[PDB]
């Protein structure tokens, strides 16, 4: 197994992305908040059904999104109260080692708030590898606003070393955000080229609110 | 979840004692023989970067003239322990003048193990018991003295010692080659062979250290040219 | 009936499972396991599973088609004291 | 009189507490030391300032005496008060025995005052490591690496701080009896360590020599430019 | 009795502790604050907050402070508290001047409290302080100074402050207009002003929503002023009058 | 089971159990035997070993001339209790000069270990203490317990597997009204002879003999002169 | 839940609980009665055999606090022992600063209020014996009380404290102790301690009893072998 | 409506309220007593019931009532130890009163400081706030009678007629609709009202052996306990 | 014995204080009062009515004078305000014994409020549940004060503290201005209580206390028997 740890927003779901385009195998995907339900004795259900078509097809890929909904937040539409959440967990966790052989068949996770999770849920022999996703650095700030300009017609009037210091700990989503903004903001008035003071104030929209 | 440090376990034991107990496992090897020519002592270093300094890293020290300690699992709170030694030693000679025992050092020293209490006192050495072991070896009126201390203040006097995350390899490994008509150099040679057998990376004279008391002469300590004869006549 | 219990391996426990699990691979024929029982004090046989594996990773991440002892030596390094932020046995040892 | 224990063994055997300190102090700045026949030259990185910072109150290098320089990486807040107890021992040592203070000494000081603040009760470990570089009498430069646990040692070359692994791997296979020839050659030496980790373009360093004859000697933003312009021209003609 | 505890001083295992976080995270809001100093005189702008219609105002002052001949502070966070620090301060400085009969430096005040705000988060069981200041003064030493407190417990020297809860648009602000040794008491308050139209959301600057302390060196006097309600607009409107003009011009 | 964290609360069907675990661990010590005849009293003990070549720990210390106790459980108890009887007698001779009667000095024992099993957050003291000693009104045999419980008997032995040695000392409890040293040690060493497997038994490096009487001071023989005692000893039935 | 953990918090429906499952540890002790007569009181205790090492008299339950005083205890003996000192010393000290015998009406309530200070803070555990007091005195009659571990002191005619409180209780009130001198109270105590405790639970056990009264010149002591050995004798015939 | 350690320690609820002291009040009613207080024109009397359920209980010792001082007597509802212990620490009170100041305490001021000490425990984490109620009667001088009333939580005051017990409501009820009668009261109504009204609540028409009455009068300020035989006298003069 | 040495009140994690926002809202919960003052003296009004008529209502009362010349009343809970009463007295003696001159207002409200912050800091306690309004008049002009649980003070020209007090600050700001008299302000504050009142207003269901540059006085029950005659 695998999962995928780190702060918001860099890039967890992105190389997930990637890894189904490029592959062969069938791709499955459920978001982890849906694994909670409004009545007794379904989220067993669903679990059992989700592996269940999963081995059902072929050589698969899962992908497990946000585990860290479950643990952390409480909706009154469900039934039962923190006691439903355990069985559910309970399910899932043998479904990975259970008393039966398991097939062909692998799993992915991520979420961003790691110290929450059940620690023998991710005991080796369910989860082997745990990769860390750190902030980007300003070689790879760089790298990042050189990407994604490549299909923008800009002036070469702007100084992108200006950006790159514009926050103390800027994250990479912070950087598809500044360009979609200024773009958006320049398209105002039926243009094609985006000046410098387009940027200041473009940063200054998305990063101060 | 949370218990004080003083709780009993449902089958007798204490909780932070035991814990201590499993705790001395993390240190390094060292292995101490008496014979009636005279006590040795030997020890591990576990050096990880060539930026290190050998020299300075130690084990053995001494606490009189006559008396040597061997120290094992962590390092940085036993000083606590040797300062209260030397300084009880000194105090015995001033009041009384003599010398004393390194059984009534060793008692002495123990007596101090048991002092955690939450409530009660004004700063105390509180906390936790102490995660060290401890071998004493002294030359008395009696001859040559080995005595083994444990964090639960229990203290026994032994012939063939070995403590650390391999004592139990030594310890059983130990027992087909000694008894009671023993010399000290084959004793020393039987040691080395022991460490070197159970040792993780290469053995040279600056990766071990060598410490040994007879009745003539004082605590001494071999240093880096009188320690390679037994290596190369191993 | 009977209430058996299952604990944490010793020390015959450790290499007996480096020997069940490693026997199946293809690795230098001169290193021995009871180092490596030594360097994990408290630790489950998913570990040393964990273990094979890793080092067998090792020796097929650069191009060789034999593992050495420097591999298992990287492979505790790794999966023993760089995870074990995330272990639940200082937690499942109070049972709770 | 809050009287309640803190750091208790947990039931394998480790010292939580002081595991969460260590890692702590491994997301602090970068900061080197190293050693040579007549001068020992430490630095620090990573400044980060907005040009609108007046450096005489934000530097992380203070002098315990005129013969003893500390380094730090963790957090700030404890550093002053660690120093300011350290500086109270030097000065009453002298009105005992007369002769100044050697540099093992105060390691081992600092060393048994943080460890006992591990025993106390209400009391949370400190969260500092510290390099502290002295030339002692006899004229023997050395300096002693600290650990939060409080064990110390006597090295040949350190860093600590943010990326410590990187650095080291660098200097275990670069350090030789021929790089620490010559002062330049120290002081390029120790250049290249610091640039070849967190970037710091040129302007986020700050150094300190003793040259084993008297007191601080912080170099001005000046021989830095040099000593840079050289080490690239050194890099271009080698390749 | 241990069922009962809350553990207020405790490491977390991600290696930072979490009250002092939450104590940031509250610092942030509630009032505005900042300070700037380029010349002989250094100034200080407070916003603010109790502005209803029934209130008496009275005393002079509502966030400065005067804590000696030349020293004055502002603050932000839990009022209660910056008056028990406060008080603490000021026979700090009195024992000082008792002891070596000559006026005390800043920075060892600063740093003096500094140790007094960390005691509270090394041991004791006891939340900590809420409150972050300024402060501002001239000594023999070096002249003129500005520095910054922290909950924590960390401080430094600065040339242009914010605290308030819009603290980040007035930091970019100040970074990219300002003059090195240049900005005497004339052109530093239009920026003051303008930098303060930016934070606040509403506009027109209302002149009873201000307040500004200024600090001048003299030889025997050390003015310390606060310049009154009569002034402020004036201000205002010059600042209005010569936007108009760069507005019309492009 | 949460009622088993404090020594202040009580359970609901009232039995505190920190004292019951206190107990527990008393009983696993290794055995120890007490009696007395008409004017001599006498205790033995059993020792143990870890490796075969390191030295059996001892159980038998030396309190007074004319008091002598044995003990099981962990030893940083008793050697901090065996201060406190040290510094009393020596006080009541100091002042009244004159023997402290066994009663009183038991006595004295009981309050102090019953504190700490009141207060919060204190835990008991983790010892079996059996007293032997000679007062004027004769021999005199005791046991305490961590309840800070003290009884008074003629004959007891404890440790872990003390139960068949109760039935053995039970079953010929009558004629130690007529026995002599000579014989009153041999009947001690058959009661302890009874708490071993099949396999081993006494080799006079496992054993200690305590002896006090009306004109014998508390004497204490180990290793060496014990062989004249065990020697003359039928063997065990089989 | 969680209400019945310290002695500081309330039940929903108002009251503490420590307390109560202290007298519930209470009602496992053997038995012990007390009854006044014309001019003294009489007290009773079974002692139970729990094995033939033990020799008589040991672990007395009968513990004279004063010269002219007795008491009899139930519960936990430590607790006991420790309480027992506690009034001793309250007597002794009460004599030395005043100088003359305590009065009852005084020295009870003194060991009720030290008793009653254990059941409010948290840091300490409420006691675990309950127990009764008794003395003669030429100049102030027969006075018996008799205390709880709640903290509450009353005054009886005669009283039980033990297993079988109920059962006994239901035949200390046909005798006419209103005037009957305590001569031939024993043989009535004898006897009705013998109807209880069944040789079903156990075998065998020993009695004990004490005196008081100006019979024996107002002091408190311990009753002679022959009488008792008369009393024990007589009780055996009211088995029939 | 709550969460965290509302319900076990003195802390604010989220509405404002607080539990552990709304617990003591009910935790009043657990004895199953009642007690009543009347002021009268120059008199003052306070009635109470007393239980004995069984013979051997000696009736002497069971008396509610307590003599604070020579002009000022209280008298006790809820629990027992608790009401002991407050009991004794108004006597100390007012002793020390007497040896500072040189004169007798006005009955107002001792309420207020016995309150004032009952409301430090409803302030800290470590006591129970002590659930047992006070009812004082005195005479002042320049006032006359004076009636006053103190309760766990700390709310002291001084009534014109007031009854604590599991019955307060009803007995209120009627006490208010008496006292809506606007005329003058003496002696003999005061007493013949004070019966009755409890008489009424609890419907029993009793015997003379179940009734504790006190008094004080502005003729001689010695508060008193009535005998049997006036208290006969009284009880059969009332019923026409 | 031993208490417990850690405070129960610490930051939530949007940093805000749970223990005095709680209290703030069973404050809110208390008897309303009103205060004003208008260029001749201070008047405080505050309701007061027993559950039945048995009460002695002779015997308590809601405004206590401090001394000749200060007024303090309060609206929350019952009990602790007797022991911040006592406390204030006793700074009063204690400043009195330095300077031998009365009091300021403003030094005595900042060393109440100091005590009343300072009691949320302390170990196992909790905080009050009063606020308080201090009135006095020192120095020809008259001074108004409200302090709080968390230890802030202010000065107002004229406010009110209690249930739907509110409504009562928008009817005084509707009212209220800056050139009166002090009868005029008494009748005002009349009418201001009784915006709410009970089903009906009497003598004695009505607490009012002034105080003038003369002294600080509490007015028997003709006057206010008078005053709410004529009004309504
Ligand atoms: N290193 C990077 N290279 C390119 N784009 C990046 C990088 N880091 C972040 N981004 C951009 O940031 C966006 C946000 O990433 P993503 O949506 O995967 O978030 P995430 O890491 O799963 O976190 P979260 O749980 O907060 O959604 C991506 O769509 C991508 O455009
Ligand atoms: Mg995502």
């Amino acid at each position: 197994g695998v999962i995928l740890y780190g702060p918001p927003g860099t890039g967890k779901t992105l190389l997930a992305k990637a890894v189904a385009n490029q592959t062969s195998a069938t791709f499955l995907r459920v978001v982890g908040s849906e694994l909670i339900q409004k009545y007794l004795g379904d989220g067993p259900k669903l679990v059992r059904e989700l592996f269940r078509v999963a081995e059902e097809h072929a050589p698969s890929i899962v992908f497990i999104d946000e585990i860290d909904a479950i643990g952390t937040k409480r909706y009154d539409s469900n039934s039962g109260g923190e006691r439903e959440i355990q069985r559910t967990m309970l399910e899932l966790l043998n479904q990975l080692d259970g008393f039966d052989s398991r097939g062909d068949v692998k799993v992915i996770m991520a979420t961003n708030r790691i110290e929450t999770l059940d620690p023998a849920l991710i005991r080796p022999g369910r989860i082997d590898r745990k990769i860390e996703f750190p902030l980007p650095d300003e070689k790879t700030k760089k790298r990042i606003f050189q990407i994604h300009t490549s299909r923008m017609t800009l002036a070469d009037d702007v100084t992108l070393d200006d950006l790159i210091m514009a926050k103390d700990d800027l994250s990479g989503a912070d950087i598809k955000a500044i360009c979609t903004e200024a773009g958006l903001m320049a398209l105002r008035e039926r243009r094609m080229k985006v000046t410098n003071e387009d940027f200041k104030k473009s940063k200054e929209n998305v990063l101060y609110k | 979840y949370d218990r004080g440090v003083n709780t009993f376990s449902p089958e007798g034991r204490l909780f932070q004692v035991e814990y201590a107990i499993e705790a001395i496992k993390l240190g390094s090897t060292a292995i101490g023989i008496q014979t009636s020519e005279g006590v040795c002592l030997a020890v591990e270093k576990r050096i990880t970067s060539p930026l290190m300094e050998p020299s300075s890293i130690e084990k053995i020290v001494e606490i009189d003239a006559h008396i040597g300690c061997a120290m094992s699992g962590l390092i940085a709170d036993a000083k606590t322990l040797i300062d209260k030694a030397r300084v009880e030693t000194q105090n015995h000679w001033f009041t009384y003048n003599e010398t004393m025992t390194v059984e009534s050092v060793t008692q002495a020293v123990s007596n101090l193990a048991l002092q955690f209490g939450e409530e009660d006192a004004d700063p105390g050495a509180m906390s936790r018991p102490f995660g060290v072991a401890l071998l004493f070896g002294g030359v008395d009126e009696k001859g040559p003295q080995l005595f083994h201390m444990d964090p639960s203040g229990t203290f026994v006097q032994c012939d063939a010692r070995a403590i650390g995350s391999a004592s139990e390899g030594a310890q059983s490994s130990l027992q087909e080659v000694y008894h009671k008509s023993m010399t000290l150099k084959e004793a020393i040679k039987s040691s080395l062979i022991i460490l070197k057998q159970v040792m993780e990376e290469k053995l040279n004279a600056t990766n071990i250290e060598l410490a040994t008391v007879q009745p003539g002469q004082n605590f001494h300590m071999f240093t880096k040219e009188e320690l390679e004869e037994v290596i190369k006549d191993i | 009936d009977r209430k058996i219990e299952f604990s944490l391996p010793d020390l015959e426990g450790r290499t007996h499972i480096f020997k069940i699990h490693a026997r199946s691979m293809s690795v230098e024929r001169d290193i021995r396991f009871e180092l490596l029982a030594r360097l994990c004090p408290n630790s489950t046989g998913a570990e040393i599973r964990s273990v094979c594996t890793e080092a067998g990773m090792f020796a097929i991440r650069a191009r060789r088609k034999i593992a050495t002892e420097k591999d298992f030596l990287e492979a505790v390094n790794k999966v023993i004291k760089s995870y074990a932020k995330f272990s639940a046995t200082p937690r499942y040892m109070t049972y709770n | 009189s809050y009287d309640r224990a803190i750091t208790v063994f947990s039931p394998d055997g480790h010292l939580f507490q002081v595991e969460y300190a260590q890692e702590a102090v491994k997301k602090g700045s970068t900061a080197v030391g190293v050693r040579g026949r007549d001068i020992v030259v430490l630095g620090v990185e990573k400044k980060s300032v907005a040009k609108l910072q007046d450096e005489r109150t934000v530097r992380k290098i203070c002098a315990l005496d005129d013969n003893v320089c500390m380094a730090f990486a963790g957090l700030t807040a404890d550093a002053r008060i660690v120093i300011n107890r350290a500086r109270v021992e030097c000065q009453s040592h002298r009105l005992t025995v007369e002769d100044p203070v050697t540099v093992e000494y105060i390691t081992r000081y600092i060393a048994s005052l943080k460890q006992r603040y591990t025993q106390s009760n209400g009391r949370r470990p400190f969260g500092i490591s510290a390099l502290i570089v002295g030339f002692d009498f006899d004229g023997t430069p050395r300096l002693y690496q600290t650990d939060p646990s409080g064990t110390y040692h006597a090295w040949k070359a350190n860093a600590i701080g943010r990326g410590a692994k990187s650095v080291r791997e660098f200097l275990e296979k670069n350090y030789t009896d021929e790089a620490i020839e010559t002062d330049d050659l120290t002081i390029k030496l120790v250049i290249k360590a610091l640039l070849e980790v967190v970037q710091s373009g040129g302007k986020n360093i700050e150094l300190a020599v003793m040259r084993r004859d008297q007191s601080l000697k912080i170099l001005n933003p000046e021989e830095i430019e040099k000593y840079v312009a050289e080490i690239e021209k050194e890099k271009e003609e080698n390749e | 009795s241990r069922r009962y505890d809350s553990r207020t001083t405790i490491f977390s295992p991600e290696g930072r502790l979490y009250q002092v976080e939450y104590a940031m995270e509250a610092i942030g809001h509630a009032g505005t604050c900042l300070g700037i100093l380029a010349n002989d005189g250094v100034l200080l702008a407070a916003e603010r907050r109790n502005i209803h219609k029934l209130l008496d105002e009275v005393f002079f002052s509502e966030k400065i402070y005067k804590l000696n001949e030349d020293m004055a502070c502002s603050v932000a966070g839990i009022t209660s508290d910056a008056n028990v620090l406060t008080n603490e301060l000021r026979l700090i400085a009195q024992r000082y001047l008792l002891q070596y009969q000559e006026p005390i430096p800043c920075e060892q005040l600063v740093t003096a409290l500094c140790d007094i705000k960390q005691a509270y988060t090394q041991f004791g069981g006891k939340r900590p302080f809420g409150v972050s200041l300024l402060y501002i003064g001239w000594d023999k030493h070096y002249g003129f100074q500005l520095y910054q407190s922290d909950p924590s417990g960390n401080y430094g020297g600065w040339k242009a402050t914010c605290i308030g809860n819009n603290s980040a648009a007035a930091v970019s602000m100040l970074k990219q207009d300002y003059k090195e040794g240049e900005m005497t008491l004339k052109s530093a308050l239009a920026l003051a002003i303008k930098v303060l139209n930016k934070t606040m959301d509403v506009s027109k600057l209302s002149a009873e929503k201000v307040e500004i302390a200024t600090l001048t060196r003299e030889n025997g006097k050390t003015v310390i002023r606060v310049l009154k309600q009569k002034e402020v607009e004036q201000l205002i409107k010059k600042h209005e009058e010569e936007e108009a003009k760069a507005e019309r011009e492009k | 089971n949460q009622y088993d964290n404090d020594v202040t609360v009580w359970s609901p069907q009232g039995r505190i159990h920190q004292i019951e675990y206190a107990m527990e661990a008393v009983k696993q010590g290794s055995a120890t035997v007490g009696l007395k005849s008409k004017t001599h009293a006498v205790l033995v003990a059993l020792k143990r070993a870890q490796s075969e070549l390191a030295a059996h720990q001892k159980k038998i210390l030396h309190v007074d001339n004319h008091i002598g106790i044995s003990i099981a459980g962990l030893t940083a108890d008793a050697r901090l209790l065996c201060n406190f009887m040290r510094q009393e007698c020596l006080d009541s001779r100091f002042v009244f000069d004159r023997p402290l009667p066994v009663s009183r000095l038991v006595s004295l024992i009981g309050s102090k270990t019953q504190i700490p099993t009141q207060r919060y957050g204190r835990r008991p003291y983790g010892v079996g203490l059996l007293i032997a000693g000679y007062d004027d009104m004769g021999p005199h045999i005791f046991q305490t317990c961590p309840s800070a419980n003290y009884f008074d008997c003629r004959a007891m032995s404890i440790g872990a597997r003390s139960q068949s040695a109760r039935t053995y000392l039970e079953r010929h409890m009558s004629e130690f009204m007529e026995c002599n040293l000579n014989e009153l040690v041999k009947h001690g060493l058959r009661a302890l002879r009874e708490t071993l497997p099949a396999e081993q038994d006494l080799t006079t490096k496992n054993v200690s003999i305590g002896i006090v009487g009306k004109d014998l001071e508390f004497t204490i023989y180990d290793d060496d002169d014990v062989s004249p005692f065990l020697e003359g000893l039928e063997e065990r039935p089989q | 839940t969680g209400y019945d953990l310290s002695a500081s918090t309330f039940s929903p429906d108002g009251r503490v609980f420590q307390v109560e499952y202290a007298m519930k540890a209470v009602e496992n002790s053997s038995t012990a009665i007390g009854i006044r007569c014309k001019d003294g009181v009489v007290f009773g205790v079974e002692k139970l055999v729990l094995s033939k090492l033990y020799e008589e008299g040991s672990n007395k339950r009968l513990f004279n606090v004063d010269r002219h005083v007795g008491m009899a205890v139930a519960g936990l003996l430590a607790d006991a022992r420790s309480l027992a000192d506690i009034a001793r010393e309250e007597a002794s000290n009460f004599r030395s600063n005043f100088g003359y015998n305590i009065p009852l009406k005084h020295l009870a309530d003194r060991v009720a209020m030290y008793v009653h200070a254990y059941t409010l803070y948290s840091a300490v555990r409420p006691f675990g014996c309950s127990f009764m007091l008794g003395s003669y005195s030429v100049n102030d009659g027969a006075q018996l009380y008799m205390i709880d571990p709640s903290g509450v002191s009353y005054g009886y005619w005669g009283c039980a404290i033990g297993k079988a409180r109920q059962a006994a209780k239901t035949e200390i009130e046909k005798l006419q102790m209103k005037e009957m001198t305590c001569r031939d109270i024993v043989k009535e105590v004898a006897k009705i301690i013998y109807i209880v405790h069944d040789e079903v639970k156990d075998k065998a056990f020993e009695l004990e009893l004490s005196w008081v009264g100006e019979l024996t010149n107002g002091r408190h002591e311990i009753v002679p072998k022959d009488i008792r050995e008369e009393a024990e004798k007589y009780a055996k015939e009211s088995l029939k | 409506s709550s969460a965290g350690f509302d319900r076990h320690i003195t802390i604010f609820s989220p509405e404002g309220r607080l539990y552990q002291v709304e617990y003591a009040f009910k935790a009043i009613n657990q004895g199953g007593l009642t007690s009543v207080a009347v002021r009268g024109k120059d008199c003052a009397v306070i009635v109470t019931q007393k239980k004995v359920p069984d013979k051997l209980l000696d009736s002497s010792t069971v008396t509610h009532l307590f003599k604070i001082t020579e002009n000022i007597g209280c008298v006790m509802t809820g629990m027992t130890a608790d009401s002991r212990s407050q009991v004794q620490r108004a006597r100390y009170e007012a002793a020390n009163w007497k040896y500072k100041y040189g004169y007798e305490i006005p009955v107002d001021m001792l309420c207020k400081r016995i309150a004032d000490i009952s409301q430090v425990y409803t302030q800290n984490a470590e006591m129970r706030p002590l659930g047992c109620c006070m009812i004082l009667i005195g005479i002042d001088e320049e006032q006359g009678p004076q009636v006053y009333k103190c309760d766990p939580a700390g709310y002291y005051c001084g009534f014109k007629a007031t009854a604590a017990g599991v019955k307060q409501t009803e007995s209120t009820s009627f006490l208010e609709k008496k006292v809506k009668k606007k005329f003058d009261w003496t002696f003999e109504q005061t007493v013949e009202t004070a019966i009755t009204c409890l008489s009424t609540v609890l419907s029993i028409d009793f015997k003379p052996s179940e009734i504790e009455v006190g008094v004080v009068t502005v003729e001689n300020p010695k508060f008193r306990i009535l005998t049997e035989a006036e208290i006969d006298a009284h009880l059969v003069a009332l019923a026409e | 014995e031993r208490g417990y040495s850690f405070s129960l009140t610490t930051f939530s994690p949007s940093g805000k204080l749970v223990q005095i926002e709680y209290a703030l809202a069973a404050v809110a919960g208390g008897a309303p009062s009103v205060g004003i003052k208008a260029a001749n003296g201070v008047v405080l009004a505050t309701e007061k009515k027993q559950k039945s008529i048995l009460y002695d209502e002779r015997s308590v009362h809601k405004v206590e004078p401090i001394t000749k010349h200060i007024g303090l009343v309060y609206s929350g809970m019952g009990p602790d305000y007797r022991v911040l009463v006592h406390r204030a007295r006793k700074l009063a003696q204690q400043y009195y014994l330095v300077y031998q001159e009365p009091i300021p207002t403003a030094q005595l409200v900042q060393r109440v409020a100091s005590v009343m912050q300072e009691y949320t800091q302390s170990g196992g306690v909790r905080p009050f549940g009063v606020s308080l309004l201090i009135c006095g008049w020192n120095e020809g002009r008259p001074y108004l004060f409200q302090s709080d649980p968390s230890g802030a003070y202010f000065a107002w020209k004229a406010t009110a503290m209690g249930k739907n007090y509110v409504n009562g600050k928008t009817f005084l700001e509707k009212r209220y201005n800056e050139d009166l008299e002090l009868e005029d302000a008494i009748h005002t504050a009349i009418l201001t209580l009784k915006e709410s009142f009970e089903g009906q207003m009497t003598e004695d269901n009505i607490e009012v206390g002034i105080c003038n540059e003369a002294g600080f006085r509490r007015l028997t029950p003709t006057e206010v028997k008078d005053y709410l005659a004529a009004i309504a």
